[PDB]
């Protein structure tokens, strides 16, 4: 676990629904949410991926199970039974643990990926922001709407701002 | 002052699944991994139907009671299907030998001619093919007797030593069942066929037996203190079948030729046929599934998802969800 | 200055355990997974009695040889226990039909109850049923015989057709079993039997065998060299079973009347038996577990943790000890 | 692995007896080891049902193993073998195998779990005190009692001291 | 100003695996957990020689067919090899009695000495042991026999009673095997045996059969309207075996003392043996290999992975290459 | 996933031929790529424990499977064949899916050592350097061969340079 989703992050945003994981600024200019489609998609395809694996891997073959024994092959009966009901503890069992195993690296994963996407953030940023914590940054200048776009598609320009914040930062 | 919040996903859902760490954990997306149902028919496996004998079992269709002709026999079938009141069998008692290997031979075949290996009319000049039907085997209210063999009965007061050979030129193995018949009584024995002590003898390249009446009152079963054992075997393609007999030979006049797929099986259940297809049948009723588990019935028919105990197999695919 | 500092357990433990990155890793709590250890005794299975023969196997137990009377018979068992002196079956040498078949039958029983089926005083007035006993199963010194069949012997100089007949009124089915015996030479066939070249039928309403005495000198066993086959069967409720016969048969005069339960089984130990419930029972002695593995052996009976080949499955639950 | 136990914080408590894990504090009132209560619990509960999951998921039913076979039935003797010895080689794999990697992970678990609280307690203080290292973190400004229970049960309050925490940062 | 850079390694290498998440990932290092190369070679398991038998089966070989004397039998081996031309067989057409489970209990041995149990110039003074030859089973262009049998006809005019008797003083398990002879017609029955009606009584301390030839006339096989069947006992050390017979007895002439390794097999292919050890074979060929699968055939012998139907199980061990 | 490999450290060296992680140095007098050789090796050990661990744990006994039915013994061919087919698909999920669920674990094992490896340097240098990312530290002072091979080691000096560090820092 990473600690992002139910942990320092808190909560989630049912107002979010064109994703994942994503944004939720606000300007002067307004205020809203806004999946990362990038890093989302990255997700559903690996998903995707793992759900097909599990379900794809399994090999199928043509098979009658039953067997049909006259009263004197008790012993045969109970021998082809043993083999049916040995396969059911196994299936049984596996199936049961995989998913209980896979769920858990499942949610896990997401929760990297919030993790992961924070940080990617934090170090655009740095100290031109400050951290709030509950995954907000707060600034120290004047993020209009083409701001924000560009730290969303990592592309944010620490230089521009930096003397803006610094000024701002100190008090 | 501006602010940038990283945040996740909520919604509606109730999804819930179970981790190893956690049960019962909410979560935004899910897929189900088990199939848990099925349609309640019994249908066509690969594109083929099953044969559905309903009145009857194997042993009596084969033989031809009397109550299976009614019945319609297709030329190839996936698997067989018997009901739980599929109680019409040999109607005079006696063992059938190898039963169940035979049916498991039968369960599929992809080709299946009956046709007359012994014609009534002309094979047994010497022999009365007319009389030999019984009580315990009744058609139209009346005696009578297995519509594939014929009991071959004395000739005004005379049986005189039978014999009889078939090739098979069929070019697929044909399936050849007779019976032998073991009276009551020495008085019931020379009614029937004039000789005590007789023999009969049948044999091909690879199978040789010889029988001997053995008579004796045993218990009551459909009236007859008597009993009748029915064998039977495969003749492969280019080998012969010869029957040899001073009486108590029930010979056969149907025989099947046919191609054996590969195993198949036959499901006993009352749920009922229908025409749809599907890879996987189980007695309750099909499967139409990718998914690899299931928890309808263990034996099952076809390509099929493994058979589980669980109630629940669900796999998050979305993340948790929180609001 | 204040501090305050983030940290974690250690302790007295010396619990290892192993990962897939490292073995033998310390650690603070651990919990075994892998059951090793057996009470050693045979108990109760689902709270019902094993049947402990001791000095017999099953075939010396019902067909009652000498040795086995001490023995008592309960009504009801969860699985037969034999041990490794368990030597006393067929004191007459022969072969034991389908025997195997029988043990695996009679393996667990819900209710079991031995009765005289044909009474010795009152049902044989023609032959003689008090000769019949032999140096090969002998009794308090004296020469003996099985309890729950009868030898029966020619009357002066006479073997009449025996003739007998049980109609099964018990409302469970009801075993039965007899013998035929193979004499060594025609002097003895004579002896015992008056006619040379004689028959044995047996019939219910699914079962019907001829059996004709195969006389020969056999290697010496238990110093005969002559022979006796023992058969089977079951009567089903309301049906019956006839004996016809003009010598070497030995009739039965104790059968059970049964109920059988469901596959259990035989073990074969000189572990002893004792009063103790459990769920899974192994020769060595009886498993109390929750745990999935068990490494204590593969033959078991019941609701039973797997059998692995494993020494130790140990699961961490704590954290790694540092300290 | 997450970098915490047996690493950044390179020893254990033995000290620390009422939990899984902790603090230990030192002001001018006193000092000493103190389980965290919440997070320990959390841990239990799901490590408890872990070692569930992996017993209560076996399913098992009646069978006798055992099966006995005349002279002349070798082959099904040996059919009857290849089964239970087949059976064998696969819940030893398994087992041996589900123990390795739920080790593995139950290890990184707590690991992950350590790691968590260090950073829950470092978002709290901030620059209020100084990160030592090895886990510590060392206050500009008095900590007492009723301070320490607060940065312990999350309810810390940055205010309060944080201009006295900035003039004495300065030296 | 000065720096230092954290990083990871990168390389040539162009090796992918697949994970859960991501299929054909490229890595830096890589094992392979899957064995799919085979020597295409019959070796010997565990240091230890097959048996090849080439241009016959166990059955022509046990037997002593004339196609295969020019084998050489090894007095120990440690499984058993036929070739799909190994058509020399049963050349007198009829039943081999529990043949498979005689392949069974000979496919390992870990000592075989064949032996002259009747010696054919001193044993059998009162019948024909020099006739008894059969186009059936060709010699040099003339008319032969099995080697390792004697088929025993009258001397003259006469078939006295036949009886015979051999003690196993070996201190190992002694296999014979034996025949009987149905002719075709009673004129053949008289013309080989002198008297029509005849029987065969064969016995040990735990074996006892008797034999009564059916005389009929078979579909002609190998040019033979007659039939001949093959049995065959273990005798364990101290007991002995006892024939007795009024004709059509195939006496035996050797024998073969064993001992029983513990369940190998037979494979049959034409893949050539050859000098070489391993611990897994194949029909296909030997493996050599500590890799827990492998995907060359599902039906081996010895210590073998485990058969699976991937085509690829490549385990990362270096990290993602990048760059 | 743990955001350094193919992340925040883009990309993999060529170059650095003698381990698994190390570092790359640039001073006054040279430059040059280092394996760093303690977690390297820890890591080998550990992914051939792995390697081994899946491999050594198979149970292998001698058994001929193959066996041999007459024509009136289908229905035990039959069930020897359920047997064999019933292994085969067994077999090959565990097979698959154990190989696919480790190969994730062991590429984020890898990950997990490269970030924690940035870590430990940083929390080694703290301001005395800058933070450029892509996973290298910029120094405000000079750091000669012997102050490199100190970081390397873990053995770091803060207060040897930490002043020259400061006023170097203000610009
Ligand atoms: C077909 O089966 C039916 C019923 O399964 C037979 O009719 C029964 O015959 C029994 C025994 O002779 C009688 O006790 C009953 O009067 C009948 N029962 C029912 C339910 O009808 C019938 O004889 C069978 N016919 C053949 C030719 O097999
Ligand atoms: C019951 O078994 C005992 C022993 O198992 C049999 O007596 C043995 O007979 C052998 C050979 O006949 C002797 O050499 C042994 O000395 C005997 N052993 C013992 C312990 O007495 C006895 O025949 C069996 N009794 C019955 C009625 O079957
Ligand atoms: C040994 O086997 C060969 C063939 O594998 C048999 O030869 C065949 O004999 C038949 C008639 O019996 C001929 O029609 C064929 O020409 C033969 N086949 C071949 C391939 O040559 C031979 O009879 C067998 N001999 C014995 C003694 O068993
Ligand atoms: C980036 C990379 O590794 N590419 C290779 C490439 O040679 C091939 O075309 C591809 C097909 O899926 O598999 C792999
Ligand atoms: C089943 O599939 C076959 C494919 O050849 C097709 O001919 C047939 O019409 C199908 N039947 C139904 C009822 O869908
Ligand atoms: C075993 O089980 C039975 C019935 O389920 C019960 O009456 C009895 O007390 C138990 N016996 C012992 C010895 O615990
Ligand atoms: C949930 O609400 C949405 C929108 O209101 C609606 O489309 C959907 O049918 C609802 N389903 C559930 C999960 O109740
Ligand atoms: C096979 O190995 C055995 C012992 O390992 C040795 O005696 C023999 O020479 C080897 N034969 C081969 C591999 O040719």
């Amino acid at each position: 676990l990473f600690g992002a989703i139910a942990g320092f992050i808190e909560g989630g945003w049912t107002g979010m629904v064109d994703g994942w994981y994503g944004y939720h600024h606000q300007n002067e200019q307004g205020s809203g949410y806004a999946a990362d489609l990038k890093s989302t998609q990255n997700a559903i395809d690996k998903i995707t991926n793992k759900v097909n694996s599990v379900i794809e891997k399994m090999n199928t073959q043509f098979t009658a199970v039953g067997k049909e024994f006259n009263h004197l092959e008790k012993r045969i009966e109970n021998l082809n039974k043993k083999v049916d009901d040995g396969f059911l503890d196994i299936w049984t069992y596996n199936a049961e643990l995989l998913v209980l195993l896979e769920n858990e690296r499942t949610l896990d994963y997401h929760d990297s990926n919030v993790k992961n996407l924070y940080e990617k953030v934090r170090n655009q940023l740095k100290n031109n922001a400050k951290e709030i914590g509950n995954g907000c940054f707060e600034f120290y200048h004047k993020c209009d709407n083409t701001c924000m776009e560009s730290v969303k598609n990592g592309t944010y320009d620490y230089p521009k701002y930096s003397e803006e914040a610094k000024l701002n930062r100190e008090e | 002052s501006d602010t940038l919040c990283i945040g996740y996903h909520a919604n509606n859902s109730t999804d819930t699944v179970d981790t190893v760490l956690e049960k019962n954990v909410t979560v935004t997306h899910s897929v189900n991994l088990l199939e848990d149902k099925h349609n309640g028919k019994l249908c066509k496996l690969r594109g083929v139907a099953p044969l559905h004998l309903g009145k009857c079992n194997i042993a009596g269709w084969i033989l031809g009671n009397p109550e299976c002709e009614s019945l319609s026999t297709a030329s190839s079938w996936s698997y067989i299907v018997e009901t739980s009141s599929s109680d019409n069998g040999t109607c005079y008692p006696g063992d059938f030998i190898d039963y169940e290997e035979l049916r498991e031979q039968l369960s599929s075949v992809s080709s299946f001619e009956r046709f007359e290996i012994f014609p009534k009319t002309s094979s047994w000049p010497n022999h009365d093919s007319n009389k030999g039907v019984t009580a315990a085997c009744p058609h139209a209210g009346a005696k009578g007797f297995y519509k594939n063999l014929i009991w071959l009965v004395k000739k005004g007061n005379s049986y005189p030593k039978l014999s009889k050979s078939y090739i098979n030129d069929k070019g697929k193995e044909v399936l050849v069942l007779w019976g032998i018949h073991h009276p009551s009584t020495t008085a019931d024995q020379q009614s029937l066929y004039q000789n005590a002590d007789t023999y009969v003898f049948v044999g091909t390249s690879r199978y040789s037996k010889k029988f001997k009446p053995e008579i004796a009152i045993r218990p009551k079963v459909r009236d007859q203190e008597g009993r009748m054992n029915y064998y039977w075997t495969l003749v492969e393609p280019g080998d012969k079948i010869t029957f040899e007999a001073t009486g108590n030979l029930v010979v056969p006049r149907y025989a099947f030729a046919m191609e054996r797929n590969a195993g198949s099986g036959i499901i006993i259940s009352d749920t009922p046929v229908h025409d749809c297809n599907t890879t996987c049948q189980t007695p309750k009723g099909a499967i139409n599934t990718s998914l690899p588990f299931q928890n309808i019935h263990p034996i099952t028919i076809g390509k099929c998802p493994k058979y589980v105990k669980s109630t629940k197999l669900r796999l998050a695919t979305g993340l948790r969800n929180v609001p």
